[PDB]
Protein backbone atom coordinates (compact mmCIF):
# COMPACT_ATOMS: atom_id res chain seq x y z
CA UNK A 1 0.00 0.00 0.00
CA UNK A 2 0.82 3.46 -0.84
CA UNK A 3 -0.78 5.68 0.68
CA UNK A 4 0.16 8.89 1.41
CA UNK A 5 -0.83 12.53 2.39
CA UNK A 6 1.61 14.78 0.73
CA UNK A 7 1.95 18.00 2.50
CA UNK A 8 4.27 19.81 -0.14
CA UNK A 9 5.17 23.70 1.18
CA UNK A 10 8.42 24.65 -1.75
CA UNK A 11 5.79 26.50 -3.96
CA UNK A 12 3.48 27.80 -1.11
CA UNK A 13 5.80 29.78 0.84
CA UNK A 14 7.62 31.86 -1.22
CA UNK A 15 7.56 35.89 -1.02
CA UNK A 16 4.63 37.36 -2.38
CA UNK A 17 2.97 40.49 -2.70
CA UNK A 18 0.30 39.80 0.11
CA UNK A 19 2.41 38.00 2.34
CA UNK A 20 2.97 36.74 4.74
CA UNK A 21 -0.50 34.67 5.17
CA UNK A 22 -1.13 31.48 6.38
CA UNK A 23 -0.27 28.51 4.48
CA UNK A 24 -2.31 25.35 5.84
CA UNK A 25 -2.10 21.92 4.87
CA UNK A 26 -4.69 19.42 6.90
CA UNK A 27 -4.35 15.85 7.46
CA UNK A 28 -7.02 13.67 8.25
CA UNK A 29 -6.45 9.90 9.53
CA UNK A 30 -8.78 7.44 10.23
CA UNK A 31 -7.66 4.45 8.66
CA UNK A 32 -4.27 2.45 9.27
CA UNK A 33 -1.20 2.23 7.26
CA UNK A 34 -1.34 6.20 6.30
CA UNK A 35 1.77 7.77 5.85
CA UNK A 36 2.41 11.19 6.00
CA UNK A 37 5.45 13.30 3.79
CA UNK A 38 5.98 16.81 4.94
CA UNK A 39 8.24 19.19 2.44
CA UNK A 40 9.77 22.34 4.17
CA UNK A 41 12.23 24.60 1.58
CA UNK A 42 15.71 24.51 2.80
CA UNK A 43 17.39 28.03 3.35
CA UNK A 44 20.06 27.98 0.30
CA UNK A 45 18.18 25.45 -1.62
CA UNK A 46 16.83 28.61 -4.38
CA UNK A 47 18.84 31.80 -3.61
CA UNK A 48 16.66 34.52 -1.58
CA UNK A 49 13.88 33.04 -1.64
CA UNK A 50 13.94 31.21 1.73
CA UNK A 51 16.88 33.21 3.73
CA UNK A 52 15.37 33.21 6.78
CA UNK A 53 12.96 30.13 6.62
CA UNK A 54 12.19 28.24 9.83
CA UNK A 55 10.87 24.46 11.08
CA UNK A 56 9.22 24.00 14.31
CA UNK A 57 9.83 21.54 16.39
CA UNK A 58 13.42 20.71 15.27
CA UNK A 59 13.34 17.44 16.08
CA UNK A 60 10.37 16.61 14.08
CA UNK A 61 8.72 13.98 13.36
CA UNK A 62 10.03 12.72 16.82
CA UNK A 63 8.78 16.01 18.71
CA UNK A 64 5.39 17.69 17.54
CA UNK A 65 3.18 20.61 18.80
CA UNK A 66 0.02 20.74 20.53
CA UNK A 67 -2.31 22.50 21.61
CA UNK A 68 -2.86 23.17 25.68
CA UNK A 69 -4.71 25.82 26.74
CA UNK A 70 -3.86 28.50 23.71
CA UNK A 71 0.02 27.51 23.91
CA UNK A 72 1.17 25.12 21.23
CA UNK A 73 3.86 22.66 23.26
CA UNK A 74 6.23 20.22 22.14
CA UNK A 75 5.93 16.92 22.36
CA UNK A 76 7.02 13.49 21.61
CA UNK A 77 4.70 12.01 19.24
CA UNK A 78 5.01 8.47 20.72
CA UNK A 79 4.09 9.65 23.99
CA UNK A 80 0.46 10.90 22.39
CA UNK A 81 0.16 7.84 20.37
CA UNK A 82 1.43 4.49 21.55
CA UNK A 83 3.50 2.31 18.98
CA UNK A 84 4.05 4.59 16.56
CA UNK A 85 7.46 4.15 14.73
CA UNK A 86 9.40 6.34 13.00
CA UNK A 87 11.61 5.47 9.98
CA UNK A 88 15.43 6.28 10.98
CA UNK A 89 15.94 7.65 7.07
CA UNK A 90 14.03 8.86 4.26
CA UNK A 91 15.37 7.67 0.69
CA UNK A 92 18.57 7.66 2.80
CA UNK A 93 18.81 10.68 4.27
CA UNK A 94 18.12 11.84 7.92
CA UNK A 95 14.52 11.94 8.77
CA UNK A 96 14.69 15.26 9.70
CA UNK A 97 13.93 18.76 8.67
CA UNK A 98 17.45 19.45 8.23
CA UNK A 99 17.10 17.30 5.05
CA UNK A 100 14.52 19.56 3.93
CA UNK A 101 11.72 16.08 4.19
CA UNK A 102 9.94 14.22 7.07
CA UNK A 103 7.68 11.57 6.99
CA UNK A 104 5.93 9.03 9.37
CA UNK A 105 3.10 6.35 9.04
CA UNK A 106 0.62 6.16 12.12
CA UNK A 107 0.16 2.52 13.66
CA UNK A 108 -2.04 0.01 12.52
CA UNK A 109 -4.52 0.87 15.64
CA UNK A 110 -5.20 4.33 17.49
CA UNK A 111 -7.72 4.19 20.60
CA UNK A 112 -7.36 8.36 21.41
CA UNK A 113 -8.18 11.03 19.11
CA UNK A 114 -5.66 13.01 18.57
CA UNK A 115 -4.32 16.46 16.81
CA UNK A 116 -0.78 17.64 16.00
CA UNK A 117 1.33 20.09 14.19
CA UNK A 118 4.64 21.03 12.52
CA UNK A 119 5.41 24.35 11.48
CA UNK A 120 7.55 25.63 8.77
CA UNK A 121 7.63 29.17 8.70
CA UNK A 122 8.66 31.58 6.08
CA UNK A 123 7.11 35.05 6.87
CA UNK A 124 10.18 36.06 8.07
CA UNK A 125 12.24 36.26 4.82
CA UNK A 126 12.16 39.73 3.04
CA UNK A 127 12.83 39.52 -0.70
CA UNK A 128 12.23 42.47 -3.46
CA UNK A 129 9.92 43.73 -0.69
CA UNK A 130 7.65 40.89 -0.40
CA UNK A 131 7.30 38.49 2.80
CA UNK A 132 7.41 34.60 2.64
CA UNK A 133 4.47 32.68 4.05
CA UNK A 134 3.32 30.73 7.38
CA UNK A 135 3.09 27.14 6.61
CA UNK A 136 1.54 24.86 9.36
CA UNK A 137 0.63 21.47 8.94
CA UNK A 138 -3.09 20.11 11.20
CA UNK A 139 -2.68 16.25 11.58
CA UNK A 140 -6.38 15.10 12.91
CA UNK A 141 -6.56 11.86 14.38
CA UNK A 142 -9.19 10.05 14.92
CA UNK A 143 -9.49 6.29 17.07
CA UNK A 144 -9.31 3.83 14.13
CA UNK A 145 -8.23 -0.04 14.73
CA UNK B 1 -4.22 1.60 -16.58
CA UNK B 2 -7.26 2.84 -14.33
CA UNK B 3 -9.77 4.16 -16.36
CA UNK B 4 -12.65 6.51 -14.83
CA UNK B 5 -16.02 7.23 -16.50
CA UNK B 6 -18.31 9.72 -14.93
CA UNK B 7 -22.15 9.24 -15.26
CA UNK B 8 -25.39 10.91 -14.09
CA UNK B 9 -25.38 14.54 -15.57
CA UNK B 10 -28.37 16.16 -17.35
CA UNK B 11 -30.56 19.18 -16.47
CA UNK B 12 -31.64 19.97 -13.39
CA UNK B 13 -33.74 22.58 -11.63
CA UNK B 14 -32.20 25.52 -8.88
CA UNK B 15 -32.83 23.92 -5.64
CA UNK B 16 -32.97 20.27 -6.48
CA UNK B 17 -30.78 17.49 -5.89
CA UNK B 18 -28.26 15.41 -8.33
CA UNK B 19 -25.95 12.57 -7.52
CA UNK B 20 -23.27 12.03 -10.02
CA UNK B 21 -21.13 8.52 -9.94
CA UNK B 22 -18.01 7.31 -11.35
CA UNK B 23 -16.65 3.97 -12.21
CA UNK B 24 -12.67 2.99 -12.00
CA UNK B 25 -11.18 -0.09 -13.95
CA UNK B 26 -9.47 -2.56 -12.92
CA UNK B 27 -8.65 -3.95 -9.02
CA UNK B 28 -6.63 -1.45 -7.43
CA UNK B 29 -9.46 1.14 -6.62
CA UNK B 30 -8.49 1.51 -2.66
CA UNK B 31 -5.11 2.43 -3.67
CA UNK B 32 -6.44 5.76 -4.71
CA UNK B 33 -7.35 8.96 -2.99
CA UNK B 34 -10.54 10.06 -5.83
CA UNK B 35 -11.96 13.44 -6.03
CA UNK B 36 -14.13 15.66 -8.09
CA UNK B 37 -13.29 18.67 -10.03
CA UNK B 38 -15.15 20.84 -12.04
CA UNK B 39 -14.89 23.77 -14.87
CA UNK B 40 -17.78 26.31 -14.93
CA UNK B 41 -18.73 28.41 -17.89
CA UNK B 42 -15.85 31.33 -17.95
CA UNK B 43 -13.83 29.78 -15.26
CA UNK B 44 -10.91 27.31 -15.14
CA UNK B 45 -11.15 24.17 -13.36
CA UNK B 46 -11.52 23.52 -9.87
CA UNK B 47 -11.41 21.60 -6.61
CA UNK B 48 -14.69 20.32 -5.68
CA UNK B 49 -14.42 17.38 -2.97
CA UNK B 50 -12.20 14.33 -2.21
CA UNK B 51 -12.86 11.14 -0.18
CA UNK B 52 -9.57 9.02 1.05
CA UNK B 53 -8.78 5.66 0.12
CA UNK B 54 -11.08 3.57 2.67
CA UNK B 55 -13.50 5.95 2.03
CA UNK B 56 -13.15 7.10 5.95
CA UNK B 57 -12.05 11.14 5.69
CA UNK B 58 -13.53 13.65 3.08
CA UNK B 59 -12.28 16.91 2.24
CA UNK B 60 -14.59 20.08 0.23
CA UNK B 61 -14.26 22.88 -1.20
CA UNK B 62 -15.18 25.87 0.46
CA UNK B 63 -17.74 26.86 -2.22
CA UNK B 64 -19.50 23.80 -2.40
CA UNK B 65 -18.94 22.45 1.63
CA UNK B 66 -22.43 21.88 3.07
CA UNK B 67 -24.13 21.62 0.04
CA UNK B 68 -22.23 18.71 -1.52
CA UNK B 69 -20.78 15.53 -0.15
CA UNK B 70 -18.62 12.41 -1.87
CA UNK B 71 -18.65 8.85 -0.88
CA UNK B 72 -17.46 5.60 -2.38
CA UNK B 73 -17.74 2.13 -2.64
CA UNK B 74 -14.84 0.11 -2.99
CA UNK B 75 -16.99 -3.00 -3.23
CA UNK B 76 -18.23 -1.57 -6.51
CA UNK B 77 -15.21 0.74 -7.64
CA UNK B 78 -17.33 3.83 -7.46
CA UNK B 79 -17.39 6.95 -6.00
CA UNK B 80 -20.78 9.21 -5.63
CA UNK B 81 -20.63 12.77 -5.44
CA UNK B 82 -24.37 14.20 -3.89
CA UNK B 83 -25.08 17.19 -4.94
CA UNK B 84 -27.96 19.49 -2.74
CA UNK B 85 -29.28 22.36 -2.92
CA UNK B 86 -28.15 22.88 -6.95
CA UNK B 87 -27.45 26.88 -7.82
CA UNK B 88 -26.97 28.18 -11.45
CA UNK B 89 -23.48 28.50 -10.19
CA UNK B 90 -23.22 24.64 -10.10
CA UNK B 91 -23.95 24.15 -13.69
CA UNK B 92 -20.54 22.89 -15.28
CA UNK B 93 -18.50 19.91 -16.91
CA UNK B 94 -17.70 17.35 -13.24
CA UNK B 95 -14.50 15.51 -13.77
CA UNK B 96 -13.87 12.10 -11.57
CA UNK B 97 -10.08 11.89 -10.59
CA UNK B 98 -8.12 9.84 -8.49
CA UNK B 99 -4.29 9.60 -7.19
CA UNK B 100 -2.25 7.16 -4.87
CA UNK B 101 -1.04 10.72 -3.07
CA UNK B 102 -2.94 13.17 -1.84
CA UNK B 103 -1.90 17.23 -1.64
CA UNK B 104 -4.20 18.92 0.45
CA UNK B 105 -3.42 22.17 0.10
CA UNK B 106 -3.38 21.75 -4.25
CA UNK B 107 -5.97 18.99 -4.52
CA UNK B 108 -5.06 18.75 -8.39
CA UNK B 109 -1.52 18.00 -7.54
CA UNK B 110 -2.21 14.17 -6.85
CA UNK B 111 -4.33 12.87 -9.19
CA UNK B 112 -2.64 11.02 -12.06
CA UNK B 113 -5.62 9.57 -13.84
CA UNK B 114 -8.54 11.87 -15.11
CA UNK B 115 -12.05 10.93 -16.29
CA UNK B 116 -13.19 12.42 -19.38
CA UNK B 117 -16.23 14.21 -17.86
CA UNK B 118 -20.10 14.90 -17.51
CA UNK B 119 -22.14 18.00 -18.04
CA UNK B 120 -24.66 19.17 -14.79
CA UNK B 121 -26.79 22.17 -16.21
CA UNK B 122 -28.83 23.65 -13.26
CA UNK B 123 -31.71 26.69 -14.85
CA UNK B 124 -33.59 28.72 -12.54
Amino acid sequence: TNKEYVCDFTDQLKPTESGPKVKKCEVKVNEPLIKVKIICPLKGSVEKLYDNIEYVPKKSPYVVLTKEETKLKEKLLSKLIYGLLISPTVNEKENNFKEGVIEFTLPPVVHKATVFYFICDNSKTEDDNKKGNRGIVEVYVEPYG
Amino acid sequence: QVQLQESGGGLVQAGGSLRLSCAASGRTFSDYFMGWFRQAPGKEREFVAAVSWSGGSTYYADSVKGRFTISRDNAKNTVFLQMNSLKPEDTAVYYCAGGGSYYPMSPYDGMDYWGKGTQVTVSS
